[PDB]
RNA sequence: AACGAGACUCUGGCAUGCUAACUAGUUACGCGACCGGUCGGCGUAACUUCUUAGAGGGACAAGUGGCGUUCAGCCACCCGAGAUUGAGCAAUAACAGGUCUGUGAUGCCCUUAGAUGUCCGGGGCUGCACGCGCGCUACACUGACUGGCUCAGCGUGUGCCUACCCUACGCCGGCAGGCGCGGGUAACCCGUUGAACCCCAUUCGUGAUGGGGAUCGGGGAUUGCAAUUAUUCCCCAUGAACGAGGAAUUCCCAGUAAGUGCGGGUCAUAAGCUUGCGUUGAUUAAGUCCCUGCCCUUUGUACACACCGCCCG
């Protein structure tokens, strides 16, 4: 079958990672960049790195890849990183607390507490799954 | 009496020495009948299968 | 527009069965006019089933060591069988070749199960490609067995069972083979 | 490959020596090994931050 | 991380694009010849399609669609000359494998002057009641014969000692050959390599026949110093087995098997061998672990100069 070995890959993960900004979708554009970047024993070879290359740019489009980094998305990671909302999903004010929690606050001297909402405790005491 | 079929989609290929495709038979009478059977000999799916023994069942040999 | 050795047309050639007709060639655009093409069949697997079969017939002529790259003897004795078939019939002499292909290749074979010495088989179906490649197996060394030390020619020996095979008669070699390979087979079940 | 006679009979000797790079000042062959890409370090491009418009 | 795999190197296939061709040509122009045709017949020019051989292109699973944890990849199809061409090279670790008969590689030993050196002469290496292997020719009609017709590719060729050749053409011979007479150290000559099956006509007519040619009796001619235990070759004649082969077993997936010739090595003489090359050219398969084996993972071992084991009466 056509499987490429570690040679192929680690060259076109490295030249993916190095010079993603002339890269595209057609293979004959790929090939006259992977031979004007690189030093590549001649065509046989390089043909295979621009065709895994032509493979592998197209799979940045849909999403990361787990290998090779660039920045692109890399900052597109890191602006989605650093992204607050306006209100926090912590500022509730009817916050659910049982009857226990309560007797918790109660002995930390915080049942003056004013937006806790003691809910009615669960009827039965099932919650262990049905061995057998 | 014999009884002429088709394929829907051909299985795996079963036997002693591997000589005999195993094939998901559907009649023509318009029969929802989805009999499989031993062909031995060269199947893709889509081929028309001629029985003679209609109600035979697919074993490995 | 396209006859056969420019004698013989293709269109009102009838394929009788359904299970050989997406198999067996010339009805349509596969006629031509010799059955000389040279073309790479065997390249993929299924690929001869778009080959003439006339073209078929002719390949499997040649079996014997002997005869082994002839293709232009076997081709004039394609040739000159199919006029002693139209002469002893009186038709289109490509209807009784799809007759005898149709007639002659069994439809319950037995697959071989046991050990050494041991024979203990059991009976399955046939596919129509290898009925197909089984008719003109049994058709053409029919004709090859019973021309050997004999008077007859190789075109006659054709001829004869060509027909033979087409009206389904049991002095023909090839419907012979056929209900023995299914009396046998019917044995097992 | 070389032979030794010795006292008791003769031994041979073969010496590989695997060569290096750096085309021929003196030493190695020309060629990189058919496998060894190598693949030139990009200078950065420098970011383009405004139309500059420079006539010259 | 390193080696082996792959990459790599040679080869096949494509290019009316580039580089150039009197030791390769095509087209055109006159001339000539015989009926606008035919010229592999003669000389000029346009040029490289055909021929040569250099650079550079070209194919990447690249495109489309299915299936893949939508990953590695697999399958089918378009466009394509092409969607696995064929080889070479090839690890670690081993073997009581072969080679002292390839060496002026070589340790020990044997022999060294009626020599185990070496030369000469003559035999033998071939001997035949019979077993065992590689093969060639066949058993015929899909054929044998006798005519006619029309196509290759890889190659080799005048040699340090060294004698030893590829041979066109004219004559004499049924023929094997014999005389001269030229060319060629070769894309210049054999050579347009005027191959064989194949193709087209006549004869033969299912019989041990005109299939098959063994084994033999006479001649004739080359090679050699020498042809008797036949060196080969030519002509008559003789005309056996063999009627498609038991148990068993070999090789093979496409320009393949098989047929069919041709070159090279050996070669004074000489291929039923081998090594290459063409030409004609298929059936079946695109799968399995049944057999024979190789391998990986779990796992049983009272085995480990290792199941050709160890061991009990």
């Amino acid at each position: 079958g056509r499987v490429r070995t570690k040679t192929v890959k680690k060259a076109a993960r490295v030249i993916i990672e190095k010079y993603y900004t002339r890269l595209g979708n057609d293979f004959h554009t790929n090939k006259r960049v992977c031979e004007e970047i690189a030093i590549i024993p001649s065509k046989k070879l390089r043909n295979k790195i621009a065709g895994y290359v032509t493979h592998l740019m197209k799979r940045i489009q849909r999403g990361p890849v787990r290998g090779i980094s660039i920045k692109l998305q890399e900052e597109e990671r890191e602006r989605r990183d650093n992204y607050v909302p306006e209100v926090s999903a912590l500022d509730q004010e009817i916050i659910e607390v049982d009857p226990d929690t309560k007797e918790m606050l109660k002995l930390l001297d915080f049942g003056s507490l004013s937006n806790l909402q003691v809910t009615q405790p669960t009827v039965g005491m099932n919650f262990k799954t049905p061995r057998g | 009496p014999i009884k002429l079929a088709r394929v829907t989609k051909v299985l795996g290929r079963t036997g002693s020495q591997g000589q005999c495709t195993q094939v998901r038979v559907e009649f023509m009478d318009d029969t929802s009948r989805s009999i499989i059977r031993n062909v031995k000999g060269p199947v893709r799916e889509g081929d028309v299968l001629t029985l003679l023994e209609s109600e035979r069942e697919a074993r490995r040999l | 527009d396209i006859k056969l050795f420019g004698k013989w047309s293709t269109d009102d050639v009838q394929i009788n069965d359904i299970s050989l007709q997406d198999y067996i060639a010339v009805k349509e655009k596969y006629a031509k006019y010799l059955p000389h093409s040279a073309g790479r069949y065997a390249a993929k697997r299924f690929r001869k089933a778009q080959c003439p079969i006339v073209e078929r017939l002719t390949n499997s002529m040649m079996m014997h060591g002997r005869n082994n790259g002839k293709k232009l003897m076997t081709v004039r004795i394609v040739k000159h069988a199919f006029e002693i078939i139209h002469l002893l019939t009186g038709e289109n002499p490509l209807q009784v070749l799809v007759n005898a292909i149709i007639n002659s290749g069994p439809r319950e074979d037995s697959t071989r199960i046991g050990r050494a010495g041991t024979v203990r088989r059991q009976a399955v179906d046939v596919s129509p490609l290898r009925r197909v490649n089984q008719a003109i197996w049994l058709l053409c060394t029919g004709a090859r067995e019973a021309a050997f030390r004999n008077i007859k020619t190789i075109a006659e020996c054709l001829a004869d069972e060509l027909i033979n095979a087409a009206k389904g008669s049991s002095n023909s070699y090839a419907i012979k083979k056929k209900d023995e390979l299914e009396r046998v087979a019917k044995s097992n079940r | 490959v070389r032979h030794v006679l010795l006292r008791q009979g003769v031994l041979g000797i073969k010496v590989k020596i695997m060569l290096p790079w750096d085309p021929t000042g003196k030493i190695g062959p020309k060629k990189p090994l058919p496998d060894h890409v190598s693949i030139v370090e990009p200078k950065d491009e420098i970011l383009p931050t405004t139309p500059i418009s420079e006539q010259k």
